[PDB]
């Protein structure tokens, strides 16, 4: 019917450790697409402070606290009947002195 | 002003596709000037024609790679590279046709 397509890309996040974390995108496609997060080639699951709020379009991957160990490149992956469509963004942690 | 050399922000390592179907993988990138962009599958480049499979949409900032009615012969390692006049940059992700 119609593909999967990013309305809005993920951006990067550059935050103070122990701080919260957020990527948003919003994907279109009929019917609605799927969507699923990933990182270093896993699919990622809900846990006490990683979360995946999603409302229609809108889908995000949500940290209460970002620690040195969530740092690095996520990957969202929406799939529907059509297709499948990939974008990633950079989660930055930075360590105070 | 100054000149800013290309900088891809995070692209997949790895994606995967079904036989059949459109893929779509869109980056983002920095860079002044805008930079000019090559996709390119085992070295060889991605032509974007408006009468075939594979097509390529440019903005300032973001790159998208759209590939239709995707074949077992599509899979490889897909290179995108940047260039602009103060330097270059690249990345690679491999694309998997199940």
């Amino acid at each position: 019917g119609s593909p999967p397509c990013f309305l809005r890309f993920p951006r990067p996040v550059r935050v103070v450790s122990g701080a919260e974390a957020e990527l948003k995108c919003v994907v279109l496609g009929e019917p609605p697409p799927v969507v699923v997060w990933e990182k270093g080639g896993q699919q990622l699951a809900a846990s006490e402070r990683l979360s995946f709020p999603a409302d229609g379009a809108e889908h995000g991957l949500l940290l209460t606290a970002a620690l040195p160990t969530d740092a690095g490149v996520y990957v969202c992956r929406a799939r529907n009947a059509a297709g499948e469509a990939y974008a990633a963004a950079a989660v930055t942690v930075l360590e105070p002195p | 002003s100054r000149g800013i050399p290309p900088k891809i922000e995070a692209l997949p390592s790895d994606i995967s596709i079904d036989e059949g179907k459109v893929l779509t993988v869109a980056c983002a990138f920095t860079g002044e000037p805008t930079p000019e962009v090559t996709w390119s599958c085992g070295g060889r480049k991605i032509h974007s024609q408006e009468q075939g499979r594979f097509h390529i949409e440019n903005t300032d900032d973001l790159t998208t790679l759209i590939i239709m009615d995707v074949q077992k012969q599509d899979g490889g390692l897909y290179t995108l590279s940047l260039g602009n006049e103060f330097g270059s940059d690249s990345a690679t992700v491999n694309i998997h046709i199940r």
